[PDB]
């Protein structure tokens, strides 16, 4: 148990301040608690991380609920914080003094005596930002591939239209169950059109042979469209099993054409 | 196969010094009558073109042309092991994934051997040289370097103007303007210092100083530099080698074009 | 910690005794009031008043040093009627050359450090002040923006 | 496929005859041509019409284009990598492929580039930051004899007034359902599709809302499910994100609580993480929430007001989920 | 020659007797310099009040005509960092004068744009070297200065120029130039100044250029209003009356014809109507709240552009709906 | 030389072809050009700050002034033009602008002093000063205050609020007025006659009416109408309907349909009609402006309704001026005005 | 007008090398008896003063003095075209907006000509040199450079102390202290290596090492350096030229 020297010289972990922002002590004046919390938020200088902590915690916190309006009032503050944070890169940081007020709105609105347990937290945003960057880089690479092959397609394809319209249909076409098609000629014609589409988008079939002793090196599409299109974890498993048989048939047809 | 042995590694090192910085990728091709190499910068305003005949080598054998592309930076990184006096042999098979540089001292003693990874570049050698240019002139290359180094300080553009018996280099920018005027003359006390000029038509072209600065490097390969100008094509600056030459073709600025 | 009134008064009395300066009780009171626990600022204001007028009187101290800025801003924000706050802002702050940025920023500080009113109304007043601060930073800083900020603060205080 | 059957000239256009005639009039004299801004709904065919107009201003080699790369250095050592679509008569830049570094690429590339002129196609001009637009403001006027801009956008709302004034404005109205049906007819007769009844094509138009790019893609997607033979009751193929948004609205109108707000935030995160813009998400969510017959006019008015407010918030913010969750919570509080 | 400088630069005060408006601070500074006790000065005030002119004339009176050599004048145009402080300011304070014997003067003009680290390094330079040099900090906003640096200097607030001093300077300019000015024109000129001598000098030069004559005539209110593009009180009150009493369509037509006959701006009309309605003794403050809020919103929207007709109709409707609560 | 310039101007769009080269070509901004012409004979040009709506002629006015002052020879040696397409941070303002200001004026030639006044100062203009950060702007304060003897500063902007108060006080404020039909009909008729633009009686005045104080957009619309009338080759005159068709103006009947749907109709019918109307590409700003004109001009609505319609249109325009979705904003506006 | 031709462009290049770095603006003035130039650094602790008599030139013509100010950096940027052996001619009219530098090789061959933009500087030449200094000393300039280069490493301040027959340079800082002690001496084997000292009063002054470092550059113009110190004024370090001199006046510390 070592903490005395910490109370002596160290501040309040931003996590401890977030858990304190959702706690009300019934034995102290609400105004004194508010000024103590304001001083702790100001001394920390990291108002953004405290607010992101408050944003991740508030849905799991117990708060006397009438119609979940409290959340509607806080979306307007959070929007005010985002405008203020954008303006900090444009203007000399005079606006930084108001950044400590937004976390204190959580204490006013959601602070309750019921919140005795510390809720642990994480950083979904850094993971979402890195994932959004990776997905944007994949999409930027597909858009470059279209620009090099499809001379006209590139003029009609916006980044948003590519993500929401073109890629989901392209993936649905590749993942379609060819085993239901009894007509061999029609199966061959569809496979020739799909090989032409894979060529127009420059989608390479790579045999991932990274399989420890298990006799099925899964075929993967490069770039992996699957990571951009497949939002639903249930659909990922169904699509992976169907694709494995289709991709082997498509690879054999690409090799035949080569 | 490629098998070219330079008497002195120094010659190859100076040649590569010429491609250095101004271009990133170089495409070499060895054949029965020698080695050629071409490199174009990203903006496509400068082409560096080399030709080394069979006689420039101490030993050259070619029964099957080989084309190979490589990163210039990687090559120069390796091109400081020649001791200048070392012997250098370039070696490659008919379908290479690498180029071998073999430096050896006279005695069996020390053998530095490198295996440089190659890049795949679509073979597309340009043949933009003209039959006749509006004007042709040669002068000591050290003199040309000084002329370029003077004017460069004043502007990002250096104009070359030619009229009967007159060659004039001019730069004009923020701090002021400058000019260097030279006149044709035959020095019998040593003709390597003469300044020749053959004008079929007066010319007046502007070039980006950054590019002329890249070009002056050729001084290290030849005492004189030949400059051929035309209003119909890129200008040619040429540095002769014993059996060969290093050429720089530079597109005039349109008004803003390097 | 801050220096109480007694300590700064004693130090100023010692300095006056050591310098043989003509003073009065109200002048020293105004000096200590404008010092706000700042001994260095107190001695500087005393020396400036002495070298500028000779007699340390409240009139001289007030004419050579304006009243504590935050106090007029607090009296403006704590006004009960809109016209009183508007007249205070016009005469005391705007007609004397105080920039709008200083007025709004001093305004934010006063509110943050206010204790007369509750927490929620203080947060709403800070929100309105900060919206005015936003408008002002964009170059729209005029008297109309501060008047609208005061009107919104009064509307919040208007139940 | 959309790309296999696309017009390449002005005489190959098959809808908006008045717009084709206006383009022919504007391309009659090509040298005294001011800058152009094509605006209208997304999927109408403005990017095809701009290339068709270039095909009238220049030779047929305008479509033979190539993709190159250009590197830029910002105030720091972060290297900006941008690919360029270039042609022997024009070039295309899309500043929507990066963050706040649109101004650097715009100014430097256009200054380097600046019949007798070389056309420039700025794709998705709505993503151009205000600083990049301000930088382009004077570049549009200083070099008017060598560089002509053809800016393709879907809404002139984020475009500043100076840029709007500095170029002609050409509106591209979405084609009528009849023209879409006639185009789908030629496509299915050329692609050898089997239609039991023609009216299904009309329904495709009624499911596309004027979008031809979406119409042809959906027709081809449902032609693969029916095995190249469309019947009288072939199901309509809807994108996955639209189904997710519809399920989200069902969850909204069914349950209004914080526990449901958590799963709503989770669905919003899963939608945003898969390259789906938040403005389109908000638009579709609001439009499909207004379609809920359980609500009344009092609820729909508040919903549209909150959607406009939070659309302004999202256009003024950067953390899109911070506004999306707020709008969802306000809608939950309204219902 | 001085005949080529603009009127703002040509009429810059060179002595402390040419700085009008500021009397309580000018006399105190003169006494500080005559008696010898000149502390560290902090001239805080709005632009165009005469802080730079005051300190320049003060340094001239202190050191003579060689002011440009015995004084270290730094401003925002020059690089003012922490290293710049450490080297230049400390070497200036620690050393002595090369031209005469006496204390030094460091004029940190526009020091509100200095870095926090620079002020933190300078606050100990002011306290250490205080027997051979002095510090003068000029500021427009007192919030950009650290409280430590703000407490080491004696603060002087430059009030806006009053009517008497600005009229005295106008008379001095009318004496120096072959120019005549109407009394009502002079009053209108003082009204559109807000205590800014720069604006007065600029518009005086501009209306002298507008005269088109060899200056045998006078400058009336029409010249000033047409040159500065400012609305007249007559048209202002006419628009306000037509908005308050007349019909909606008639009010719209009146506003349109007024703003299109003289090319007036909607923002100037907004500010004028705000200034006029400030004297209106009104009923319950709800009308004032609504009026101020809506007018500030419309002004902030105009500050970013939009449709001028829509904004004018918005102003009309806002004023009307605000006054509808007064009944 | 000059003939190449004439041909390049003749092969240039009408916006750049008819750019004012002298101070007399300015048609409506007379108050500013009068002072600029008077100071041309004197030598006391002050620091200037041009501000106003876009397309009023600020850049053209300053270019014509600099030309009439320095001649086509000193036009390229005594001018420092900085636009928004260049870097204008603190570093640039401190190094380049200050080095150019501290430099001495270039010597005029013998041909310059014989035809042009050749003032003893140079001109540094900063176009589109709205993008300049406030610290880089405050850095210009003493730079323009101390070196005023050798250089003169000309700021150009659209929003005068984006420039800090000290800079706005140091420079003489020149407000450029909107170019409506009254003060620009002469220039529009001159442009039409110089290009043989055969139009009807009320076309030009209508064009500026669509321009809303913008001569550049009016000249562009006139050029488009002339091209569309020359392609047809019918030899007839341009009509106001043909002009408002290509100007993005919604036809009167389509607007009357919107008025009927707003007056009579529920949320569902209004939403369906808005979804149908958004299929045909129309700018929401123009629709809002036309609705405002119709509602405020029509003498058939109550004043209480008029205050509310004006405030709602103001809010809708303020929201649309931020890059929002046109469909959502238009639907919200129509729904809010339907509840009235 | 200005018309001054240097035999070797090198002399002018070395002279400008002396103003280089330590000052930004230089004010030149040509007249009937030659050319003078003065430059003061921003902190005003260093004055660089030049004098070149008519005889230092191969050709000099002046019927009307001309004063011209310029940016030192711009000048040096242009001052590397002299080939050192090139001939250099400075040219300017009576009311110049520019200064022309004309470099020519013996033969008509190559002519590099520059037109440098001038700055307007209020003419205000200082005349701070003293009649008598407390102490005067001269020694080889390369020796002075070494002395300065040694001590500089130890501190930002180098003290010069003079007592009868003793000159002592001292630096004391973080890593420790250092000192260089030299004594007057006449070397007949070559008197350009002698160290002279005339002391009327012992002196002890401190200078900023950064400035002494700027000053040592004069070694390239003269074999010896003269140092004159006083407790009443800036110290004078002087480098003689054939008909002329380059002087550095440096204000002592506190
Ligand atoms: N009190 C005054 N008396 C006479 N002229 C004045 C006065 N104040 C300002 N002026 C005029 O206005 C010009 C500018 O004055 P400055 O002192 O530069 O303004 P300022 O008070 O320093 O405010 P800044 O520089 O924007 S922070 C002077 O050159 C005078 O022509
Ligand atoms: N007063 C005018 N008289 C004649 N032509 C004008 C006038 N104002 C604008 N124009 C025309 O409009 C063109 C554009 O002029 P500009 O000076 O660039 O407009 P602007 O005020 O700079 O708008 P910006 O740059 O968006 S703030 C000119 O080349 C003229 O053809
Ligand atoms: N004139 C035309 N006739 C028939 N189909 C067309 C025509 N113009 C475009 N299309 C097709 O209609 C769809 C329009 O979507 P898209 O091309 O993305 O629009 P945009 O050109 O605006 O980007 C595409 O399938 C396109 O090929
Ligand atoms: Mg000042
Ligand atoms: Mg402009």
């Amino acid at each position: 148990n070592t903490w005395a020297s910490s109370n002596k010289d160290s501040p309040i972990s931003w996590f401890k301040i977030v858990n304190q922002l959702f706690r009300k002590d019934p034995h102290r004046d609400i105004k004194e608690q508010f000024y103590e919390l304001l001083n702790q938020v100001e001394l920390n200088g990291n108002s953004d991380r405290i607010l992101q902590g408050c944003f991740n915690i508030f849905p799991y916190v117990k708060y006397s609920d009438n119609g979940i309006r409290k959340p509607a009032n806080i979306s307007d503050w959070l929007f005010f914080h985002d405008l203020m944070y954008q303006s900090m890169y444009a203007h000399n940081g005079e606006l930084l003094r108001y950044s400590a007020l937004v976390p204190l709105v959580f204490f006013q609105t959601f602070g309750d005596i019921a919140n005795k347990d510390d809720i642990r937290m994480k950083n979904s945003e850094y993971e979402q930002r890195e994932l959004k960057r990776a997905n944007s880089d994949i999409v930027s690479l597909i858009m470059r591939h279209i620009s090099v092959q499809s001379p006209l397609m590139a003029s009609f394809t916006d980044r948003k239209s590519l993500i929401f319209e073109i890629l989901p249909y392209l993936d649905s076409m590749i993942s379609s169950d060819f085993n239901k098609i009894r007509n061999l000629k029609l199966k061959q014609a569809i496979m020739e059109e799909l090989v032409q589409l894979l060529k127009s988008f420059q989608l390479n079939l790579i045999q991932n042979r990274s399989e420890g002793f298990d006799v099925r090196g899964g075929l993967t599409i490069d770039p992996p469209i699957d990571e951009v299109v497949l939002l639903n974890p249930k659909h990922i498993n169904e699509v992976q099993h169907k694709r494995a048989n289709n991709l082997s048939s498509l690879l054999a047809k690409i090799e035949e054409n080569r | 196969m490629l098998e070219a042995k330079f008497e002195e590694a120094s010659l190859f090192k100076r040649i590569i010094d010429g491609f250095k910085d101004c271009v990133q990728l170089v495409n070499f091709q060895c054949k029965e009558d020698g080695i050629i190499a071409q490199a174009v910068d990203d903006s496509r305003v400068l082409l560096v073109s080399l030709e080394i005949g069979v006689e420039a080598f101490q030993e050259y054998r070619c029964d099957h042309p080989v084309t190979l592309g490589m990163d210039l930076t990687s090559l120069s990184k390796i091109l400081r092991c020649g001791n200048n006096t070392d012997t250098l042999t370039l070696i490659a098979d008919n379908t290479p994934d690498s180029i071998i540089l073999l430096f050896e001292d006279t005695k069996k003693d020390r053998i530095a051997e490198y295996s440089l990874k190659l890049m795949d570049i679509d073979a597309d050698f340009l043949k933009i040289e003209e039959l006749q240019y509006d004007s042709t002139l040669s002068l000591p290359s050290s003199e040309f370097s000084k002329i370029v180094r003077d004017l460069s300080q004043l502007s990002d553009s250096i104009n070359i103007m030619i009229t009967k018996e007159t060659i004039k280099f001019v730069a004009d920018g923020d701090i002021g303007s400058g000019s260097v005027i030279i006149k044709p003359f035959v020095d019998m006390e040593h003709p390597e210092t003469s300044i020749k000029l053959e004008m079929d038509q007066p010319v007046d072209l502007t070039f980006g100083a950054k590019y002329l600065l890249d070009i002056i490097k050729g001084s290290s390969l030849s005492d004189r530099v030949g400059i051929r100008l035309s209003s119909e094509a890129p200008a040619l600056f040429q540095f002769d080698l014993k059996s060969g030459f290093l050429q720089f073709f530079l597109a005039p600025k349109f008004n803003d074009e390097e | 910690s801050k220096l109480s009134d007694e300590d700064v008064l004693k130090r100023l009395l010692q300095i006056i005794k050591l310098e043989d300066v003509k003073y009065t009780n109200d002048g020293l009171e105004a000096i200590i009031f404008t010092a706000e626990g700042d001994m260095r600022q107190a001695i500087n204001n005393l020396q400036s008043t002495v070298a500028g007028h000779g007699l340390v009187n409240a009139d001289n101290v007030f004419k050579i040093v304006d009243s504590p800025h935050p106090l007029i801003v607090k009296k403006m924000l704590l006004a009960s009627n809109l016209e009183d706050s508007i007249q205070i802002l016009r005469t005391d702050l705007w007609k004397k050359g105080y920039s709008s940025i200083d007025i709004v920023t001093t305004s934010f500080r006063v509110t943050k450090n206010l204790a007369q009113v509750k927490e929620s109304v203080r947060l709403e007043m800070i929100k309105e002040i900060g919206l005015t601060h936003m408008r002002i930073l964009e170059g729209v800083g005029t008297y109309l923006q501060l008047a609208s900020m005061l009107a919104k603060i009064h509307k919040l205080n208007n139940k | 496929w959309v790309d296999k059957y696309r017009p390449k000239s002005l005489n190959a256009l098959s809808h908006n005859e008045e717009l084709t005639n206006f383009l022919k009039s504007l391309s009659d004299q090509p040298r005294d041509l001011p800058h152009l801004l094509l605006y209208g709904p997304n999927g109408t065919g403005k990017k095809t019409r701009c290339m068709a107009l270039l095909e009238s201003i220049f030779g047929p080699g305008v479509y033979r284009l190539k993709i190159d790369v250009r590197q830029f250095v910002t105030a720091s050592n972060r290297k900006l990598e941008l690919n360029v679509v270039s042609s022997p008569y024009h070039l295309e830049i899309t500043p929507s492929d990066m963050g706040n570094n649109d101004r650097i690429v715009i100014q430097e590339l256009l200054k380097e580039v600046a019949h007798r002129y070389k056309c420039v196609i700025i794709n998705e001009a709505n993503s151009l930051t205000k600083d990049a637009q301000a930088a382009l403001r004077r570049t549009m006027e200083k070099y008017s004899k060598n560089i002509r801009l053809i800016m393709v956008c879907d809404s002139m709302s984020p475009i500043i007034a100076p840029i709007k004034s500095r170029c002609l404005l050409i509106r591209c109205p979405a084609p009528s359902d009849s023209e879409i049906s006639t185009i789908l007819s030629d496509v299915v007769t050329n692609e050898r599709i089997q239609l039991e009844t023609k009216d299904i094509l009309k329904r495709i138009a009624q499911a596309s809302n004027g979008n031809l790019r979406v119409s042809l893609l959906m027709l081809e997607s449902m032609a693969l499910n029916n095995e190249l033979a469309l019947k009288s009751s072939s199901p309509i193929i809807k994108p996955d994100w639209i189904i997710v948004i519809h399920k989200l609205t069902r969850k909204i109108v069914k349950e209004r609580s914080v526990n449901s707000l958590i799963e709503c935030r989770a669905v919003l995160y899963d939608l945003l993480a898969h390259c789906i813009p938040a403005n389109i998400i908000l638009k579709e969510l609001t439009f499909s929430l207004l379609d809920v017959e359980t609500l009344n006019t009092t609820n729909k008015s508040s919903i549209i007001e909150y959607s406009s407010v939070f659309d302004e918030r999202l256009s003024l913010g950067n953390k899109a989920i911070f506004h999306l969750e707020g709008f969802i919570a306000k809608v939950m509080c309204c219902l | 020659s001085k005949e080529n400088l603009p009127w703002v630069e040509k009429y810059r005060p060179e002595t402390l007797d040419e700085v009008y408006g500021q009397n309580e601070v000018i006399t105190t500074v003169r006494k500080f310099v005559d008696e010898g006790k000149l502390p560290h000065l902090l001239f805080y005030g709005p632009p165009g009040t005469g802080k730079t002119s005051t300190i320049v004339a003060l340094a001239r009176e202190i050191y003579g005509k060689n002011y440009s050599n015995m004084v270290l004048e730094l401003n925002a145009s020059d690089d003012r960092g922490i290293d710049v402080v450490r080297n230049q300011i400390k070497d200036f304070a620690s050393t002595r004068q090369i031209f005469s014997k006496g204390f030094k003067l460091i004029i940190l003009d526009e020091a509100d744009a200095m870095t926090n680290a620079a002020q933190n390094a300078l606050r100990r330079v002011i306290e250490r070297y205080t027997k051979n040099t002095r510090f003068c900090v000029l500021a427009n906003y007192a919030h950009k200065l650290t409280p430590a640096l703000l407490s080491r200097c004696t603060r002087f607030r430059f009030q806006p120029l009053p009517q008497e001093a600005i009229e005295r300077r106008i008379a001095n300019v009318l004496v120096h130039e072959k120019l005549k000015l109407s009394p009502n024109a002079e009053k209108a000129l003082i009204e559109l100044s807000n205590g800014d001598m720069r604006r007065v000098l600029n518009v005086l030069q501009s209306c002298k250029a507008t005269l088109d004559n060899p200056d045998e005539d006078e400058i009336s209110d029409d010249v000033i209003y047409e040159c500065c593009g400012a609305p007249r009180p007559s048209d202002l009150k006419a628009v306000l009356k037509s908005i308050l009493e007349d019909d909606w369509g008639t009010a719209h037509y009146t506003l349109n014809k007024v703003r299109s006959a003289k090319g007036l701006a909607l923002i100037d009309l907004i500010e004028g109507i705000v200034k006029i309605l400030e004297d209106y003794e009104l009923q319950n403050e709800e009308t004032r709240v609504h009026l101020l809020t809506k007018l500030a919103d419309i002004e902030y929207s105009i500050s970013k552009g939009g449709n001028d007709q829509i904004q004018g109709s918005a102003v009309i409707g806002a004023i009307k709906a605000s006054f509808e609560n007064e009944t | 030389s000059k003939l190449a310039a004439e041909q390049s101007l003749a092969q240039q769009p009408w916006v750049e072809k008819y750019r004012p080269k002298n101070l007399d070509e300015v048609t409506a901004q007379d108050h500013a050009v009068t002072v600029l012409k008077k100071t041309l004979k004197s030598a006391n040009l002050p620091h200037m700050l041009f501000y106003g709506p876009p397309g009023t002629g600020k850049t053209s006015t300053i270019l014509a002034l600099t030309k009439e002052l320095y001649g086509p020879d000193l036009m390229k040696s005594r001018i420092l033009e900085l636009n928004a397409s260049d870097e204008r941070g603190i570093s640039i303002v401190r190094e380049k602008v200050k080095n150019f200001a501290r430099l001495t004026v270039s010597k005029p030639s013998k041909h310059d002093l014989e035809n042009y006044p050749c003032p003893p100062y140079k001109i540094i203009i900063l176009d589109e000063a709205d993008s300049m950060t406030a610290d880089a702007q405050s850095a210009l304060r003493r730079t323009m205050e101390t070196y005023s003897g050798v250089t003169r500063f000309c700021l150009i902007c659209n929003y005068v609020t984006r420039i800090i108060d000290p800079l706005a006080s140091r420079c003489s404020k020149f407000r450029f007025k909107a170019l409506d039909a009254s003060n620009a009909i002469d220039r529009l008729r001159f442009i039409s006659e110089q290009e043989n633009v055969k139009c009807d009686d009320g076309v030009l005045e209508r064009i500026l009416d669509i321009s809303a104080g913008d001569l550049r957009r009016g000249i562009t619309l006139l050029q488009s109408a002339s091209k569309g009338a020359q392609y047809l080759g019918d030899g007839k005159n341009i009509t106001s309907t043909q002009v408002e068709e290509l100007a993005g103006v919604v036809p009167h009947d389509i607007l009357i349909e919107i008025v009927e749907k707003v007056k009579s109709g529920d949320f569902d019918e209004i939403k369906k009609y808005v979804n149908t109307f958004m299929k045909s590409g129309w700018s929401a700003a123009s629709v809002v402006n036309q609705l405002h004109e119709y509602y405020i001009t029509n003498d058939n609505f109550d004043t209480n309704f008029k205050n509310q319609i004006s405030w709602l249109l103001f809010t809708t325009d303020s929201r649309l001026n931020n890059g929002t979705n046109e469909h959502i904003q238009l639907l919200n506006l129509l729904v809010k005005i339907s509840q009235l």
